[PDB]
């Protein structure tokens, strides 16, 4: 499935994940495309802050879902 | 903010469903923002409003939004978390009584994140037992968060307050065996504390310890595999220590408690572990015995700076049990480490137990063990606190068994080194103590046969000037072989500088030449025949055992005198920086800044960006100039200072404390064919003359007391190595195999000195380590050679990232760059050579895209170097020797392409003189793109396809004067024996020559007589073209010139020349040019021509079983241990014949290679999990994933092996070559 | 009209197609040969990865054709 | 025979069920004895969740089991 990843400054980048991925992953993913280290990366979900070490089943993420990456200093 | 405040308006308001609504917006706000976003928010007033509203419980939906708006501002911002923290009395009161799981929870949470800065103010509010009143039943991702808090809570305890954790005890020393890992661990940290705070108040360490949590500790460490981390392992290690050494009873309890076996199963079970936690173990162990009297012969520990007793004097048996068990893993530990502290540590536990065991156990003990030639050994040494402790350990053994230890001593080489001993203010002070202690010894007890003297007699008749046959090398064997000679007379009577000098000797004042000695060597050692009786047939001989047990012989004695230094401040190195001053060494423009930045990794080429960047390299901030050729230089005295250098060792060198304090300057300025006319050839070069010097190598220069062993070993080697050189005929074999020559602590102390951080920062490996590496490369097994050459032979990140990622260990994290490229699928050739035309010296690693694929990372790469290797074997461009084939499952259009393949190696195509010039251009351009690509694969530890051979390794490492007709076999076979039939044959007509009872009639009649295999050369009909290729000729003319007895030497040298060394030198020229052209060959050395293999390509191939897959293969994600499908993969797995090994492991790595050392050797390791299908679908007609980034594997689950045999082949068939998934 | 769906390495599979249909039927066709779920499985025609959810009608495909299989596994 | 269900808060409550009895019987036992709703209770005995569809025997449930009530609410 693919997904949207946005920032506060604006820019939408593209991802094709599956269900039984992992958000470390993802996040390695989005610093191998983006150059972010995977811990300043912070994503949030549905008024979550999803945590690591977890599956993408868990949060019931279907297709065409719009994630959040907010950084932090 | 101005929706802020009309939220904190709508916090303070009266509805319920108003509330609701404002709290929901609040924690929909706040999770979103960031520090820079939420800026000016009002805290002050807005976090009470929050904490009244959270004070209420008439309604169960609000309290959990009330709770996650509180977490969310504390985890938004790092700063309210001096304001926000007040409403700890709050939760605390929550988590007394629990109406719901949740606000529970969440509550635990926000504790949890909480107590990270502030634990003081939890801790007086009582919260150690409040939390873990209702531990049970609870969700398994809040225990975790319990027990760190509750060790937060721990972390700073005053003995003051004891009574807010002696409830809590018993419960967290029963938790200390559960089946997870990170509450095990957090529960061990939590004892680890209390104990660690409270050591120096003996009751409440006897109120810690019980009776069950020390056996609950032991059973934890010894049930295997670790459950608990090698920091908690040191930790816990460490806690044991605490205990036994501040508590001498706690200590005599663990005693009786059998730790000695738990302690025997730690240690050996000897295991690999690291030096903290071998030298924690040494100190436990060091510990658990009585401590050593202050008054007598040990007086010098007060300036070189009870109850064990008790029970030692009650019923012994125990401590007899404790020393019986555990004193031979002690002295095998000893034996087998290098570093300062853990030698230090085993010395103390040795002398502790030498001098607290009586008589009979001491003579029980020391049966099967060495320690006068260690005591000898440790007598000279610099560091001087051995000296001390091998005196002590002297006089004690001594004075307790005298009989036995009186031939010992004499023979081993300890009374000499006494009495050598014997003939600003501590240092005096011990030298003095040690000097009178060994004149008491010496005065005291050493005052007043037929090996040493049998060892000179035979060493007499060694020299040179006088002729003493062969018995005086049989008399040195019978020594050597059947005798125990020590390793001090081998020292004492000249043995090693007679036998150098008679090995590697050469003057006219010799009594008897070098050749003969060397052969009379060869026939006493070793089977070979006698000088002046060479057999007319082939020599091989099978006894090789004299020369094997010299060479063992000789490893121990320099194991035995060997003194070479091993040095083994991150947060120093990490904060401080440098200052530097420059100053004109005139066009350019004076500095007058002063100081200036310096990063201790900088290089000189930022420094010189800077200064054009400033202005200063003119004869404003300017992009353009920056935006290759050298305009300025930078010197510091007579020395210039390379780009690839960095400043501080820069200053160590050119120019400790002042490195980092002192200012430093640094100087800135601008800146006939004989060979085809008349067929003469180079002779055959022999490597052998080039080892055989008396006088040590230019490139050794340490100074060591055992350096004359090493020159003999490296003879002994060398001659070894090139031993068939120095007969007419002979096979190639080595005497003794490479691998038998390696010293077992000479690489233990590299292993150990590559292994800091620090000294790979500084890149400041000492002078002995390269110097043996490059001098004499068989000291060391191949992981230290490749260890070494990777650290010393590029930059610093390289180093680090090498380190990294073959031993996980003021945080380092390399910095490197990364550009990539893009390439396409259908011109493979072309865009691969324009890519490593533009970036092949670039020190950038180099990863590469696809057009039409959106996968990105190292599998990618992987793969582009896997197509470029099978690339450049195509037989259209005519490049190496072989046979043409087919490859097995092609693609869309490789189908039906020809490629290049031989069963032995790979070796180039000559050319003669009339080869086109256009082919010949071709060819070396494909040659210097195949150089430049090795080159670069080499650097960023990627790895190639390209099975190369002998030959081709011998030639890159400047070996090609020295290929003899041996060298055939591994190129072309069916000339081999055509070659050595007609050396066979040249070898009779030499001895037919070499009678003089003939006459000239009869000479030619019996020359011409010669047949092979009852054929005359006449009737062969030869001629001086190469044979195989009708093309080239040996020399001019070689059309109507046949082949005669007359003319067979010279046919045969011309053939192996043209062959091996003339049509294929041009060719390997533009390699090498094009080689060097990235790094230079020079770094090379180190190695051999049999172990470049391995360095370039993968491991060599094998069949793979579960014994060893139950190593690194950790599966997870629905597919626990013991499961269904893991069994079945891990069984269909170990059925294949390496060519489904390779499709699989170009599926999920990506390459069809594995590292150094199998499957353990991957950084990532195979992580199976499920995959996650719907309630409809079948679970069997589906494909396995795989995500080559990490080695992620999701294979489905399935109920017929055959299926999955049957599906796993289509999924690596049908699913190469392609990344649309990312 | 026997269309045909050659797979990457050597394997090819005859089709009869009807001349007007959707992406999910020659699919399940496909699947009817060989078993790909549809979760993986990607066609390529000439130089365009067909997009599901039309006919080939618009994607100029006409009879006695060929169609390339590609699966989406890797990562 | 009679069993002893403990909640949150204490309150041991007695209830008498049968071996026959399966976890739904004793879920409506307790919400007639109470009223908590079906869907908030998560009932554990032993460390392990009781399924509903299940029966005493099944989870070896004895006379006089001390039975513990577990609270549950939605996630998101």
């Amino acid at each position: 499935m693919q997904i949207f990843v946005k920032t506060l400054t604006g820019k939408t980048i593209t991802l094709e994940v599956e269900p039984s991925d992992t958000i470390e992953n993802v996040k390695a993913c989005i610093q191998d495309k983006e150059g972010i280290p995977p811990d300043q990366q912070r994503l949030i979900f549905a008024g979550k802050q999803l945590e690591d070490g977890r599956t993408l089943s868990d949060y019931n993420i279907q297709k065409e879902s719009t994630l959040h990456l907010v950084l932090r200093l | 903010s101005s929706k802020a405040q009309q939220l904190l308006q709508g916090l303070q308001a009266s509805d319920e469903s108003q509330q609701l609504q404002a709290v929901i917006e609040m924690c929909q706000l706040l999770v979103m923002g960031n520090e820079e976003t939420l800026g000016g928010f009002p805290v002050k007033s807005v976090v009470p409003a929050l904490i009244t509203l959270l004070q209420m419980e008439h309604n169960f939906d609000i309290m959990n939004h009330a709770c996650r708006a509180l977490t969310y501002m504390m985890e938004a911002l790092p700063r309210s978390s001096a304001v926000v923290v007040d409403a700890i009395p709050v939760f605390l009161e929550k988590l007394q009584v629990i109406q719901c799981i949740d606000v529970a929870e969440q509550a635990l949470t926000a504790l949890e994140m909480l107590s990270r800065r502030h634990s003081k103010a939890i801790l007086q509010a009582g919260g150690l037992a409040d939390c873990l009143l209702y531990l049970e039943f609870f969700s398994i991702n809040a225990q975790r968060n319990a027990l760190a808090i509750a060790a937060n809570c721990c972390q700073s305890i005053t003995p003051d307050e004891f009574h807010f954790v002696a409830d809590s005890l018993p419960l967290l020393t029963q938790r200390l065996t559960h089946q997870d890992k990170k509450s095990v661990e957090s529960t061990c940290l939590c004892f680890a504390r209390l104990v660690d705070n409270f050591q120096h108040e003996e009751n409440l360490l006897q109120q810690v310890a019980s009776k069950d949590l020390l056996t609950n500790v032991q059973q934890l460490l010894v049930v295997t595999p670790p459950i608990l981390s090698s920091g908690m392992f040191i930790m816990v290690v460490r806690m044991f220590s605490l205990m036994c050494s501040n508590c001498p009873t706690l200590a005599v309890q663990l005693m009786k408690q059998n730790i000695a076996e738990t302690l025997h199963f730690l240690l050996c079970g000897l295991v690999p572990r690291s030096p903290q936690e071998l030298y924690e173990l040494t100190s436990l162990i060091c510990e658990l015995m009585p401590c050593l009297p202050k008054e007598g012969i040990f007086a010098v520990d007060t300036m070189l700076k009870d109850a064990r007793a008790q029970l030692m004097k009650e019923d012994p048996e125990l401590a007899k049990s404790f020393i019986k068990t555990l004193f031979g893993v002690l002295y095998e530990v000893y034996s087998s480490s290098a570093g300062p502290a853990v030698r230090h540590k085993c010395l103390r536990a040795i002398l502790r137990i030498i001098y607290f065991a009586d008589a009979e156990l001491l003579k029980d003990v020391l049966k099967n063990h060495a320690v006068s030639s260690h005591i000898a050994s440790m007598l000279s040494s610099q560091d001087l606190k051995i000296v001390v402790g091998a005196l002590q350990m002297a006089e004690i053994l001594m004075q307790k068994l005298p009989d036995i230890f009186s031939v010992y001593f004499r023979r081993e080489g300890v009374m000499h080194q006494v009495k050598h001993l014997a003939e600003s203010n501590n240092r005096e002070k011990i030298k003095g103590w040690i000097k009178e202690q060994a004149h008491k010894f010496v005065e005291r007890y050493f005052s007043s046969l037929n090996v040493l003297q049998r060892l000179c007699a035979a060493t007499e008749q060694l020299n040179l000037q006088v002729d003493g046959g062969a018995e005086c090398l049989v008399e040195i064997r019978s020594i050597v072989s059947e005798s125990d000679v020590s390793s001090f007379e081998i020292q004492h009577s000249g043995f090693v500088k007679q036998l150098l000098l008679y090995l590697t000797s050469k003057s006219e004042k010799d009594a008897v030449s070098r050749e003969i000695r060397l052969k009379r060597f060869l026939h006493v050692f070793f089977s070979s025949p006698l000088p002046g009786e060479e057999p007319i047939g082939r020599v091989e001989p099978v006894g090789n055992a004299p020369l094997l047990a010299l060479v063992h012989k000789m490893n121990n004695c320099l194991s035995q005198m060997e003194q070479f230094p091993v040095k083994v401040a991150l947060k120093f190195f990490n904060t401080h920086q440098l200052k530097c001053q420059l100053q004109r060494h005139a066009n350019v423009k004076q500095w007058k800044g002063g100081p200036v930045k310096i990063d201790p990794l900088a290089l000189v080429q930022a420094i010189e960006r800077y200064l054009v960047v400033r202005g200063y390299g003119r004869v404003e901030i300017d992009e353009s100039l920056a935006a290759v050729r050298h305009r300025l230089q930078f010197y510091i005295g007579e020395h210039l200072l390379p780009y690839n250098m960095t400043v501080y060792q820069a200053v160590r060198q050119f120019s400790r404390a002042g490195i980092w304090t002192k200012t430093h300057t640094i100087w800135y300025k601008p800146v006939h064919d004989e060979l085809w006319h008349d067929g003469v050839c180079p002779s055959v070069s022999n490597p052998l003359e080039v080892y055989l010097i008396p006088t040590p190598p230019e490139n050794i220069t340490f100074e060591d007391p055992s350096l004359d062993v090493i020159l003999l070993l490296r003879v002994l080697h060398a001659i070894s190595r090139y031993w068939y050189y120095l007969y007419d005929n002979a096979m190639c074999k080595e005497i003794i195999p490479t691998s038998e020559f390696i010293n077992s602590k000479l690489t233990a102390k590299a292993n150990r000195q590559l292994q800091d951080p620090l000294v790979i920062m500084t890149g400041n490996i000492p002078t002995w380590l390269t110097e043996l590496g490059k001098t004499c490369p068989f000291f060391f097994p191949f992981d230290t050679r490749q260890m070494l050459f990777y650290v010393t032979a590029f930059d610093r990140d390289r180093a680090m990232q090498r380190l990294l990622d073959t031993n996980p260990e003021s945080r380092v994290a390399p910095r490197l760059d990364r550009k990539k490229r893009t390439v396409n699928r259908e011109e493979l050739l072309k865009q691969a050579e324009s890519v490593m035309q533009d970036l092949g010296s670039s020190r950038a690693m180099l990863e590469i895209q696809y057009e039409n694929e959106v996968g990105t990372g190292l599998g990618p790469t992987l793969e582009f170097y896997a197509l470029v290797s099978q690339e450049l074997q195509r037989a259209d461009l005519g490049l190496w020797r072989g046979e043409e084939v087919t490859l097995s499952n092609p693609k869309g259009s490789q189908e039906g392409t020809k490629y290049i393949q031989n069963l032995q190696g790979l070796f180039a195509l000559p050319f003669g003189r009339t080869a086109k010039p256009a082919h010949i251009a071709k060819v070396k351009m494909k040659f210097r793109f195949l150089g430049k690509l090795m080159a670069k694969a080499i650097m960023d530890f990627r790895l190639v396809d390209l099975p190369l051979g002998l030959p081709f390794y011998k030639w890159m490492l400047r070996q090609e004067t020295s290929l003899t007709s041996h060298d055939l076999f591994d190129i072309d076979p069916v000339v081999a024996r055509s070659v050595y039939h007609l050396e066979d044959i040249v070898r009779q007509k030499k001895r037919l020559e070499q009678d003089k009872s003939q006459t000239k009639e009869s000479l030619q009649y019996a020359l011409e007589t010669l047949t092979m295999n009852g054929c005359s050369v006449e009737d062969l009909g030869l001629d001086f073209t190469l044979p195989g290729f009708p093309n080239i000729e040996l020399k001019k003319g070689g059309k109507d010139i046949p082949v005669t007895i007359h003319n067979l030497e010279e046919y045969l040298r011309l053939v192996i020349f043209w062959a091996l060394n003339e049509g294929v030198s041009r060719q390997f020229d533009s390699f090498r040019d094009g080689f060097e052209s990235v790094f230079p060959l020079s770094h090379l050395q180190y190695f051999y021509p049999e172990e470049l293999d391995q360095l370039l390509c993968g491991s060599k191939a094998d069949t793979w079983d579960a014994k060893t897959l139950m190593e690194c293969c950790r599966p997870d994600h629905g597919y626990t241990h013991d499961s269904r499908a893991v069994k079945f993969l891990f069984e269909i797995l170990s059925s294949f014949d390496n060519e489904q090994q390779r499709l699989f492991l170009q599926f999920v790595t990506g390459s069809p290679r594995l590292p150094v050392g199998g499957f353990r050797s991957l950084n990532p390791p195979l992580t199976i999990v499920r995959k996650t299908f719907e309630s409809t679908e079948n679970p069997d007609d589906f494909l396995p994933s795989v995500m080559t980034c990490v080695n992620y594997l999701k294979l489905p689950d399935y109920s017929s092996i055959e299926i999955m045999r049957e599906k796993l082949l289509i999924a690596a068939r049908e699913g190469q070559q392609s990344f649309h998934l990312s």
